[PDB]
């Protein structure tokens, strides 16, 4: 079958990881600083 | 903490209208460690006291959810 030539490859490459910046928890996200907060006077 | 808790429910007990009496309850609840108490009677209260506008008791409520997570929903409201 002499006709046009394509080829035909569907794409689903996963891409590599994004590794994105790190969020810093807060004071009140550690357990006993929420002690300490909570139980003031 | 235990002597002060029980000197809070005995304040409760004489009269319920010292909100004061029942957050500082709860605050000796978490002075405790007795972190699902404390939540179990701060839903009590809230339930009871709906039109109460008590900030502190809801800061604390959604302090506690978010520490529970599942709750995201009641510390946002």
């Amino acid at each position: 079958r002499q006709d046009y030539i394509a080829k035909v490859r569907y794409q689903n490459d996963l891409p590599a990881p994004p590794c994105p910046p790190k969020l810093l928890k807060y004071e009140i996200e550690k357990e006993a600083p929420q002690k300490e907060f909570l139980k003031d006077s | 903490y235990v002597q002060a808790q029980k000197q809070f429910k005995q304040a409760e007990d004489s009269q319920n209208s010292n909100t004061l009496a029942k957050l500082g309850y709860a605050q000796c609840l978490i002075a405790r460690n007795e972190v699902g108490d404390a939540t179990i009677y701060l839903e009590k209260f809230f339930k009871e006291n709906q039109d109460s506008k008590s900030s502190e008791m809801m800061l604390l409520l959604g302090i506690i959810y978010s520490q529970s997570g599942k709750s995201y929903y009641k510390a946002i409201i």
